[PDB]
């Protein structure tokens, strides 16, 4: 079967893309209103429009889960209200096959979500921040049993006022070394000057020693764990895990990204099951209203359970994959009830 | 082929709308499922199709239990459904509507699918609109394309829902000719309709269901001369 | 009988919408507040008091929105299930049905007049004192597990943290005095099995104790002093603000005609944006008067233009 | 009183659904506005009621123009509407359904409003079910409450939309007595209905609206003998 599949996929795809265009345009206009109250002498209305316009790919990335939900509601709602889903079942097309055709439309949004996350959002985020405001300072890091503090760190391999403190398995001091400038030449060693090193008293004009800081991840320190792309996040987590402990705010960000495609498909399946179930024979406006309540309910639930994973002992995987598994099970049950 | 249906039952808001509705239908035979409005003729009809889940009952088709099957699992066994409302694929052409369901057939290859599509269009005289969108055709022309589309799935029992709905007396003969054509094609037809004057004119064996149960059975001649049907449904004069 | 029929319907579905918007508008803020509390920047035990003190602030917006939405759902239902064809067909127009709800809109105007004039400042006054009390948190209060927190001359690293923000584990403290402890219970912090270093003085120990708006002013104080544009914008926002209920009445009557097949909710999203364009205009008017660019007379003018536009559209 | 309709017209999506429809209905006379489905009999009926805005023509009630008056303004002149679908106030008592419209009347005080409600309930044999909700009644009893409610507004012309819709042959005769009673009440009745066989059995003057225009006019006997109607609407075999 191909003609039926194209009709169901194209109708839903145009509804998922049509909702995406509308939702991004509304969020750009709404964000611009909030950004219009921060104008000043050096930040004009045009400067505040580019900062919001450059943020559109990031608003786009966060709309795809809710535009796919509304898209499947409106895409299949048009088919359902026209009695087109009844005559697909009347010839032998199952409910799970019609859901599979809608998932094909959502798989375009999942691939679009990957492209924005990996290559588009991390770039326009850099451009957006440069529009408004126009290397990490006071960087505190731990490397196993050593605590390293650098006042100024640069992505090109420059340091200012380094301070490294060594400890034992019994937590006893060995050396508190301080420098004035530092340079990066190879992994696991940095060249530096004026090595005023304590010993449990010593000095050196120029000597390198071992430290695991790398300039590649310096620019990722200030970036929030949520904002980091998956390529940046996993590489950064692998770097921290090799020398220290990864914070739970990075574990949550990792799980909130690996479960992003699975929350888009699951939320589509819930939309399809509602069309065949509770939202059958309802008005198009009522389906859109309910599709907005599920979107907010899912956004609030994933926001709250994200925060709850940073305050409670269990791993963030339980809180992130919790609703996704339950909505899939509950959504697949509403499909079993036909 | 015989579609045995035994002891149907269904409740809504803790009220049994259908109570022990049982009737038998054979292939190549028109059977009218009639009765007072809201007395269970529509609900008993939908439980045969599969829209309404069966609380109690047994549906058999050639020693083959369709009771547990869903709407689509029955449709693959040879049960068709023609909705009363407009059910044409709006954005697909009339030829694409029939071709959409013809590709579902497994025992047809691409060579004979086009031949089957051509004769289905010629049978119902919708060739002149084969390239027009399903949303831009006349109600009489669209309904012929919905029946032609339903016949693309090769059904053994076509369950028509309200065929004489909004049909003028001039074109009531056209619908009867279509329904008579389905019988001559070897397809049993189950008709539920509010228009009982014309449904009792093509059906060979009618079932009158009142108060949720079958109160009469037989040919339209026997239905008319039935005291319970005359008292409850048809009235003294008819 | 027809007035009591409508008032019962509008009140019932407006209270549902108001309770539905309160759960959504402040459920989102409560979750956001919980996000701040999860990072130690706000006490987890007070974030329910913040929601209590922001009830009048959000209900200031929800009440006109709940009344507007509840009005169109009722008037949409009358159109959808053909109760308006028999009301118009009996001599009772839609404008007449909206005029039967003027006594109800006056009650909602009085209710919101209480919110805008009294509880919105009172709620914001207590919240401002409370929020400023949470901005002084520093030191071990802002600590996070497996992370370095710097607050002034203090740098604190904790290897673990309980579900409550007490009983720290693997504590590192830096000024220059460096303190490392295995356990710490909480600024007053009791350190257990720790080492103290001076940067060269070393002192091991078993236990240690470480000791490192015009929007809320009362309406009484704002009744006078109309000369100042900042007070002029705020006091006008409190006096002409409650009259959005009346505008939400004659604009919900205008934008409620819907076909039975279209649905009760068909004209919600298109017409919530028409109502929201009024509020966005009124927020854009409150700021200009605050900079002394527009004058206080523009509050009724914004309402009158929407009032006249709604009255003209309902009579087309 | 004579409701006069002249040269109705209405174009939908640049297609003239109704083209020059004109008919006259008097008080105390039952007029059936029939015709092929979708040929403009439904749209022309709605322009008379006031649901759809007129696009050409005029409507008169004893040299009193009603074309410019909205639906509610014609209702005060004595024109009623009975929707085919369930139009009862769902969560109002049946006694309150009739009473909600009786309180609209200005020429009735509390003393004689209860008397009118009591006799309206008795005239339609719903006084036994007068304490139940509008949405919790039988389909046959609900329509009797919608006609009692319609009579509470005291109309001079009642425009019935599909009175014989979803009605069993046992209960078709019950509606015939109701419509006959409305005529016996001095109220003209305009009926549009797909069930032409039963509509022609009560109306004394039927109008057949085909291709957007009135193609027939007169008693049902004259409609049946019309060769133009039997070619487009009724067919060769019809009785
Ligand atoms: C005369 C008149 C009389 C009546 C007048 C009435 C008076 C006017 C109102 C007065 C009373 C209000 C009091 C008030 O205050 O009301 C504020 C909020 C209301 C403002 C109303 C303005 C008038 C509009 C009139 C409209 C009338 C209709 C609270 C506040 O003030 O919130 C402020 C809060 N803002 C919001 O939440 C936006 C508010 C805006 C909501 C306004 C629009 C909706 C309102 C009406 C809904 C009606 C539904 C029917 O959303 C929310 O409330 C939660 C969401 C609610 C959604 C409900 C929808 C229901 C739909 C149901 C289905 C049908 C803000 O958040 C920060 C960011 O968080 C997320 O981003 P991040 O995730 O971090 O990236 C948000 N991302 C987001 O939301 C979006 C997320 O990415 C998710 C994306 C996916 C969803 C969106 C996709 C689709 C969008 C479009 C859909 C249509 C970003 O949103 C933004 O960027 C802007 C962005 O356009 C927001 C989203 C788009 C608009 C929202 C539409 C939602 C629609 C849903 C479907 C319809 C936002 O920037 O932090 C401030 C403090 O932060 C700071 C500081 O800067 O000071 C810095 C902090 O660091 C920290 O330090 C903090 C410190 O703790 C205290 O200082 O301080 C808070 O202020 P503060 O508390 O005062 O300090
Ligand atoms: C800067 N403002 C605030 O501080 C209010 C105060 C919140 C309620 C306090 N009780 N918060 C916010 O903006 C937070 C984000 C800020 C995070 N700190 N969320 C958004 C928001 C909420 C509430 C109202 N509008 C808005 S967004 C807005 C809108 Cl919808 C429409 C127009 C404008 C605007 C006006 C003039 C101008 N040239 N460009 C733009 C804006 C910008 N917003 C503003 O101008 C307002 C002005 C204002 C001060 N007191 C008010 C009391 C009621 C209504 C408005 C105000
Ligand atoms: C259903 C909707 C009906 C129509 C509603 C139209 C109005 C919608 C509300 C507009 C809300 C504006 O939302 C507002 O977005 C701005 C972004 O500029 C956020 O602003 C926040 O982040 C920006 C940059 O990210 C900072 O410059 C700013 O200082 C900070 O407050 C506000 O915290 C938020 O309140």
């Amino acid at each position: 079967r191909r003609i039926v599949a194209k009709h169901v996929t194209k109708t839903t795809a145009l509804a998922m893309l049509g909702t995406t265009i509308v939702l991004v345009i509304l969020q750009v206009l709404f964000t611009y209103l909030g950004e219009l109250s921060n104008l000043k002498a050096d930040y004009s209305a045009w400067q505040a429009f580019l900062y919001v316009l450059w943020g559109a790919p990031r608003y786009l990335y966060e709309i795809l889960p809710i535009s796919a939900l509304i898209g499947a509601i409106l895409g299949l709602g048009t088919l359902a209200s026209n009695s087109e889903l009844i005559v697909m079942r009347s010839v032998g097309i199952s409910l799970w096959r019609i859901v599979g055709w809608v998932i094909r439309s959502a798989l375009v949004l999942v691939l679009l979500s990957f492209a924005l996350s990996e290559w588009v959002v991390p770039y326009t985020n850099e451009r957006a921040n440069s529009v408004k405001s126009h290397e990490v300072r006071g960087y505190w890091s731990r490397e196993g049993q050593r605590f390293i503090y650098v006042d100024y760190a640069n992505s090109q391999g420059q340091l200012k006022r380094i301070q490294v403190v060594d400890f034992d398995d019994n937590y006893r001091l060995k050396s508190v070394t301080n420098a004035e400038q530092g340079q990066f030449v190879k992994d696991g060693q940095w060249l530096l000057n004026h090595s005023q090193q304590m010993a449990i008293l010593a000095n050196a004009a120029k000597q390198p020693f071992s430290l695991a800081l790398q300039p590649k991840y310096v620019h990722m320190v200030t970036i929030d764990p949520e904002d980091l792309s998956f390529s940046q996040l996993v590489s950064f987590m692998n770097y921290m895990r090799e020398y220290s402990q990864v914070p739970k705010t990075y574990q949550l960000a990792f799980w909130k990204k690996v479960a992003s495609p699975f929350a888009l498909i699951t939320l589509v399946l819930v939309a399809c099951s509602f069309i065949f179930g509770p939202l059958r024979q309802q008005s198009m406006g009522f389906r859109l209203v309910i599709a907005l309540f599920i979107g907010l309910g899912f956004y609030y639930l994933q926001d709250f359970l994200g925060y709850a994973s940073l305050v409670y002992n269990p791993s963030p995987a339980w809180f992130v994959l919790g609703p996704i598994v339950l909505m899939f099970v509950a959504g697949s049950y509403l499909l079993y009830r036909a | 082929q015989t579609l045995c249906i035994k002891h149907l039952a269904k409740n809504y808001s803790k009220r049994w709308v259908v109570k022990d509705v049982s009737f038998e239908m054979q292939s190549g035979q028109i059977v009218g499922l009639l009765g007072p409005n809201g007395a269970g003729k529509t609900t008993s009809f939908y439980m045969v199709v599969g829209l309404v889940r069966m609380d109690k009952g047994e549906i058999h088709l050639d020693n083959l239990d369709l009771s547990d099957l869903a709407m689509h699992e029955r449709a693959r066994k040879g049960i068709g459904y023609l909705p009363q409302e407009a059910s044409i694929f709006r954005k697909l052409t009339i030829a694409e509507n029939i071709m959409a369901i013809l590709e579902t057939r497994k025992d047809l290859n691409k060579q004979q699918r086009q031949q089957r599509l051509q004769e289905l269009l010629n049978d119902f005289k919708i060739t002149h609109i084969k390239d027009s969108l399903g949303m831009s055709v006349s109600g009489g022309e669209r309904r012929r394309a919905e029946i032609a589309r339903a016949l693309a799935a090769d059904p053994k029992f076509m369950l028509l829902d309200e065929p004489f709905a909004g049909v003028d007396p001039i074109s009531v003969g056209d619908i009867k000719d279509i329904i008579r054509n389905l019988k001559d094609r070897g397809i049993g037809v189950l008709i539920t309709d509010h228009n009982v004057r014309e449904t009792l004119a093509i059906c060979e064996h009618a079932y009158i269901v009142s108060e949720g149960a079958v109160i009469a059975e037989g040919s339209p001649q026997d239905i008319l001369e039935n005291e319970q049907v005359r008292k409850v449904y048809l009235g003294d004069d008819f | 009988i027809i007035r009591r029929y409508l008032v019962k319907q509008v009140v019932s579905t407006s209270l549902v919408v108001i309770a539905l918007l309160t759960l959504i508008m402040m459920g989102g803020r409560l979750i956001k507040y919980f996000g701040v509390a999860a990072q130690g920047r706000l006490d987890a035990g007070v974030l329910f008091s913040i929601i209590g003190y922001r009830m009048p602030e959000f209900l200031t917006l929800i009440l006109p929105l709940g009344f507007f939405i509840g009005l169109m759902l009722v008037f949409g239902r009358l159109y959808v299930d053909h109760e308006m064809a028999v009301l118009n067909g009996s001599g009772i127009s839609r404008i007449r049905l909206g005029q039967l709800l003027i006594p109800l809109a006056l009650v909602f105007l009085v209710i919101q007049g209480i919110l805008m004039l009294w509880m919105t400042p009172w709620g914001l006054r207590q919240f401002d004192q409370l929020s400023s009390s949470q901005a002084v948190r520093t030191g071990f209060d802002l600590v996070r597990p497996k992370e370095f927190i710097s607050s002034g001359p203090y740098t604190i690293y904790a290897g673990d943290l309980s579900e409550d923000r007490k009983n720290l584990k693997d504590i590192f403290f830096y000024q220059d005095v460096m303190i490392l402890a295995k356990e710490a219970t909480r600024n007053v912090v009791d350190l257990i099995q720790g080492r103290r270093y001076e940067i060269y003085s070393q002192a091991e120990f078993q236990r240690y104790r470480l000791r490192l708006k015009v929007e809320a002013l009362p309406s009484s104080k704002l009744w006078n002093k109309w000369n100042d544009p900042v007070i002029a914008s705020e006091m006008g926002w409190r006096v002409f603000g409650p009259f959005t209920i009346v505008i939400a009445l004659m604009m919900a009557v205008a934008l409620c005609e819907v076909s039975p097949r279209q649905g009760r909710y068909y004209r919600l999203i298109p017409a919530i944006f028409i109502f929201a364009s009024l509020i966005v205009l009124l927020i854009a008017i409150r700021t200009r008067i605050s900079r002394d660019e527009l004058g206080v007379w523009a509050y009724p003018a914004a309402l009158a233009v929407y009032g006249i536009a709604a009255a003209l559209f309902s009579r087309k």
